[PDB]
């Protein structure tokens, strides 16, 4: 369910440089990358 | 004199890139700039 968790990541700067990594809003691993639906679950059981 | 006008354009341009960028540490909260860490840095130093 942590996975499921939309973290908004800030827009922070990378030290000894220019460069400004993008802000990421409501960034949710589980279901932006599309493993909630391919899946069909939020979590992990299985029973062998 | 070309070449001493290329020399000190390129320093003016390096003083912004290097005060432009910050820092974050772990163990000091929040995003601290290259002269507030420096003269943070300072302080401890010359306390110690």
């Amino acid at each position: 369910d942590f996975l499921n968790i939309p973290l908004t990541i800030p827009e922070m700067r990378l030290p000894y440089t220019i460069i400004t990594t993008p802000p990421l809003k409501d960034f949710s691993l589980w279901e932006k990358t599309g493993l909630k639906e391919f899946l069909k679950t939020t979590k992990q059981s299985f029973d062998l | 004199q070309e070449f001493h006008m290329k020399v000190k354009h390129l320093i003016d341009s390096l003083i912004d890139f290097l005060n432009f960028p910050r820092f974050q540490f772990p163990g000091k909260p929040g995003i601290y700039t290259r002269e507030e860490l420096c003269t943070m840095f300072i302080r401890e130093v010359g306390t110690v």
